[PDB]
């Protein structure tokens, strides 16, 4: 009820970010939304004295007929003062990613009964924009916690906190971790009885509410299950120039990534000028070498690991077929995670928007395990990527990406 | 007297850690003095200005403007040094409306709202910082001082404080007239409607009566400027738009100048006149800025030239947007990296045309480029109209499914449909996904010394067919891409190619089909005349056989 004291970084002002073009569809379900938020307190017209701007666009959730307001933070969260005044940091879980099922809550609404502070409020506005820009943008400002702002989850911890005591007390075994908008409740029951549990977690925030327009929906995860990517080699009774050639390729990546790989004995089998497509018979130093390599790459990565000081960095490659590989690193060649996608939803013939579900999905990862979003290094142009990205995002989070324009080698390695 | 609604002030602020301005006043002549104190004396008795104290520490020069052929002065206030310490501001006019986007009206009325400008208040507490002097004649006595209290014409701060505090008395009367439109441009209000004149004219007084609860009068003798506007460069009508004259010069030599000034003509006239080009007349500007330097024109360039006078020798017009009905995007190849497009709803009725230019780069493809056009096109359309046109393509559905499935990157178009309209834009080659059977192995390779730039470039075959050519004046780079060549030309209609050239690789998985190397070009050309092409990649140095055979020979 108190307004929390707010602070950019030193030399530091305000996000001036530029109101990217949006759909009629989208301005029409924006000013609706900013209609009933007006008249709720939760914002309010701004003047030409607030110079400041950051983007917003409306979304789809997973499974949803309604439309949610989803404004684009990032700036903003890089130039707001950290928050460690209260405590000292919130050690991420490290048991989240280890339950049979994780749900995640929509829970943003709540942040909406905490004021902004007043001085801080200007550094929130937007505009919603008319098409052909035949009428002045409409400008607004927050009065309370935005959706999506770095701060409203730090703000509104003590008070969530409260709300979920009697829950953790009666469910101690539950693992509830919150990420922005979202809260992520990991448990290892039945998926029936889960999803009593989830409703019944909901009924706590319904309660306190006094509605939340997305707090009945739910995605559910089983981080128990998914699955990782090693590097496997082919195993063939017939080897041509070809595969051999394609063999000590991936060994010689490979070895960048594990001490020991050797290839001089398989090099040895290409002693010659031959036709590609011709059969060689692997001479039995040549077996071995590759036995002894196939046992090193059983083994886990040697010195991998996780500093909270730096970035992730998530790479993807497109496959075909539908099919996605990716990686997740700090270092090169140090990766902490690797998978596969090939499920990608509704998109069989839109390359963008499995991309975009496939940026979604990792980032997803990426907060349960390590509690911050990675760094995307997307094959893509630019160009496209921004035309298209918004109209198949799902999340109420944003991450960061920049562009890869020369095709990696390294492709044919993860396939 | 009838209260009138007072206008709110906007809260105004210094940028942080500055301070007003404290400029000198210029020594004026005893003639501009006295045109001053004329001048702000009738300011003042209307309320603009206010004559304040010696406390007020801060000053901006003023100066007597003699207006062309005649006795009258006018006063400028100079609030450049105010302006540098005034906070930044929201300026809505960043975006104007695109004609192409609007909609035919059958009347547009003008409302002078020129008095209006003076009835919106300056926030009091700047007002301080407003402060000017008038000198005193022969400086015998002290200047007269006044600060302002309404917007200052030329203050940083003016126009966005107009135009919102205009904007918040319009909006009751815009949500409550949804059959009107009404548009602020400068010190008029446009007010269009499909209205029957009288409905339409009632409307306007309607408006007028509106504007009076907050004091604002306008001119009954209604407003001499009508249909056809002139406005940012257009001519806008009640059922149609065009872009004012475009009247290219007759010249016997160019300069730098002039051809920049054409150029931006042209661009401006590609907005409705389609197949405008640029491409030969903006290479002349390369690089060079000397602005009064002659430059030849090129056969190229008059060609060009040629063409656009031809497209522009009579009127063209754009038709307004009807939300009821699909936008069509059709576009057309050019050549030279440049595309040009239609945007319609009607057949044979744009409402706008456009170009697009190939992006600077190494290496590209047409697929890539229409791809990019795609792309812009649909951003400008969502700024315009609000939802993305359904696309006319020159490209064949099957050679699209192709590029898309294969390509390493995701990439993507909108919903499109086949236009058989040469140019079509076709893959040109397609590398195979596996080794094939029978075709000849070339195992190619290429090394040169840094310091003498002597090199070699060449192959071997299993068939113990074998090249080896010594080069000059060559890099690492340029031998590799120079053995890729030998082996495709040496080659039978099927070929087999293995290089340990990373560099190689990701110029030829790129799939381009033109190049600012030669060299690749060459390669390009001969990739076109294969039937079927493998390349594979291996490490080099690596006792590889074949590779090693040729590093040998090449490193020689
Ligand atoms: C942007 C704009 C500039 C001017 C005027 C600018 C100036 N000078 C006048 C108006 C009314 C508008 N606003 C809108 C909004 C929607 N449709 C239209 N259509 C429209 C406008 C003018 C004519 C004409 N003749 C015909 C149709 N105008
Ligand atoms: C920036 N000028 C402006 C202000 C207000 C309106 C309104 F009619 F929507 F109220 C239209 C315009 N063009
Ligand atoms: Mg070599």
């Amino acid at each position: 009820i108190e307004t929390v004291p707010v602070k950019l970084k030193p030399g530091m002002d305000g996000p001036k970010v530029k109101q990217w073009p949006l759909t009629e569809e989208k301005i029409k379900a924006l000013v609706e939304i900013c209609t009933e938020m007006e008249k709720e307190g939760k914002i309010s017209k701004i003047g030409p004295e607030n110079p400041y701007n950051t983007p917003v666009f409306a979304i789809k959730k997973k499974d949803s007929t309604k439309w949610r307001k989803l404004v684009d933070f990032r700036e903003l969260n890089k130039r707001t003062q950290d928050f460690w005044e209260v405590q000292l940091g919130i050690p991420h879980p490290a048991g989240l990613k280890k339950k049979k099922s994780v749900t995640v809550l929509d829970v943003g609404d709540a942040y909406f009964s905490v004021p902004l502070d007043e001085d801080f409020r200007k550094y929130t506005a937007f505009t919603i924009p008319s098409i052909n820009n035949e009428t002045p943008g409409i400008r607004y400002q927050y009065n309370v916690l935005p959706q999506g702002w770095k701060g409203s989850p730090a703000i509104f911890q003590s008070s969530m906190t409260k709300i979920l005591e009697p829950f953790k007390k009666q469910n101690p075994d539950i693992v509830i971790y919150q990420y922005m908008d979202d809260l992520y409740v990991g448990s290892d029951l039945e998926i029936g009885q889960h999803r009593t549990k989830i409703e019944e977690l909901r009924q706590h925030l319904l309660r306190w509410g006094l509605e939340p327009p997305f707090l009945w929906m739910g995605y559910e995860l089983h981080p128990d299950k998914w699955t990782v990517q090693p590097i496997v080699l082919p195993e063939k009774d017939s080897w041509t120039v070809n595969d051999i050639q394609k063999l000590v390729g991936k060994l010689n990546w490979a070895s960048q990534i594990y001490p020991g790989i050797k290839v001089r004995q398989l090099s040895k089998l290409l002693r010659g000028t031959k036709a590609l497509t011709e059969v060689i018979p692997l001479t039995e130093e040549a077996e071995l070498e590759l036995a002894e390599n196939r046992e090193i790459l059983k083994e886990p990565v040697h010195g991998v690991y996780y500093d909270p000081s730096k970035d992730l960095i998530a790479e993807i490659q497109k496959q075909g077929q539908g099919q996605w590989t990716y990686q997740i690193y700090q270092e090169p060649f140090k990766n902490l995670k690797t998978g596969k996608y090939a499920r990608m939803r509704g998109a069989h013939t839109n390359d963008v928007k499995q991309l975009t579900e496939a940026v979604q999905k990792i980032t997803t990862e990426s907060i349960v395990i390590w509690g911050k979003t990675p760094k995307f290094k997307l094959p893509i142009q630019k160009e496209t990527w921004e035309t298209w990205w918004t109209e198949y995002w799902q999340a109420t989070w944003i991450p960061e990406w920049e562009f890869v324009n020369t095709p990696p080698l390294v492709k044919l390695w993860y396939q | 007297m009838v209260p009138i609604s007072p206008i709110e002030t906007v809260p105004v602020k210094l940028k942080p850690g500055m301070d007003g301005p404290k400029v000198k006043q210029w020594p004026l002549t005893e003639e501009k003095i006295k045109a001053l104190v004329e001048i702000c004396t009738e300011m003042e008795k209307e309320g603009k200005i206010s004559k304040i104290g010696p406390e007020n520490p801060y000053n901006t020069p003023v100066f007597a403007i003699k207006k062309k052929d005649s006795t009258k002065w006018r006063k400028l206030v100079d609030f450049r040094e105010l302006n540098k310490r005034t906070q930044d501001f929201w300026e809505v006019q960043l975006g104007i409306p695109h004609p192409a986007g609007l909609k035919k009206k059958k009347s547009v009325t003008v409302l002078d709202v020129g008095d209006a400008y003076f009835s919106v208040p300056l926030d009091e507490d700047f007002r301080k910082y407003t402060a000017f002097t008038i000198p005193s004649i022969n400086n015998e006595t002290p200047g007269i001082r006044y600060q302002y209290n309404v917007l200052p014409q030329g203050w940083k701060g003016s126009p966005a404080i107009f135009q919102s505090s205009m904007t918040k008395i319009l909006e009751p009367f815009a949500a409550q007239n949804p059959d009107i439109v009404i548009y602020q441009y400068m010190d008029d209000l446009y007010v269009g409607s499909d209205l029957e004149i009288g409905q339409h004219r009632t409307k306007i007084e309607e408006l007028r009566q509106h504007l009076l609860r907050w004091g604002l009068t306008t001119p009954d003798k209604k407003h001499q400027k009508e249909p056809p506007f002139l406005w940012m460069g257009y001519e806008l009508h009640p059922d149609k738009w065009t872009v004012q004259p475009i009247v290219l010069p007759e010249k016997d030599s160019w300069t730098v100048n002039d051809i920049q000034k054409l150029v931006g003509k042209l661009n401006w006239a590609s907005q409705i006149y389609p197949g405008i080009k640029v491409r030969q007349l903006s290479k002349l500007l390369r690089g060079t800025k000397a602005l009064t330097e002659v430059i030849p024109l090129t056969e190229e360039a008059e060609l060009e030239l040629a063409e656009n006078r031809e497209i522009l020798k009579e009127p063209v017009h754009g038709v307004y947007y009807d939300p009821s009905k699909d936008l069509i995007a059709e576009i057309q190849k050019q050549g030279q990296g440049q595309w040009t497009y239609q945007i319609y709803q009607e057949p044979f009725k744009n409402l706008k045309t456009g170009k697009y230019a190939r992006m600077r780069g190494a290496h590209t493809n047409d697929v890539k480029q229409l791809t990019e056009a795609v792309q812009k096109i649909t951003t400008e359309s969502i700024v315009i109209w609000g939802k993305t046109p359904k696309f006319k393509l020159p490209i064949q559905k099957e050679t699209w499914e192709t590029w898309w499935t294969e390509y390493w990157q995701a990439t993507w178009i909108p919903e499109w449909e086949f236009v058989n309209t040469p140019p079509l834009v076709k893959l040109w080659y397609q590398l195979e996904k596996e080794p094939i059977v029978g075709a000849e192995t070339f195992y190619v390779d290429g090394a040169a010394n840094r310091e003498t730039k002597l090199g070699k470039a060449g192959y071997v075959t299993n068939k113990g067919r074998q090249k080896v050519v010594p080069l000059t004046n060559t890099t690492n780079q340029k031998t590799e891409l120079q053995a890729i060549y030998l082996a495709l030309q040496d080659s039978g209609l099927e070929v087999n190619i293995v290089t340990d050239s990373q560099y190689a690789l990701g110029i030829i998985q790129a799939q381009p089909d033109k190049s600012e190397s030669e060299l690749v070009n060459q390669i390009i050309e001969q990739l076109i005349k294969k039937e079927k092409v493998y390349l594979a990649w291996v490490p080099a140095h690596k006792g590889i056989g074949g590779n090693e055979q040729v590093d040998k020979l090449v490193s020689a």
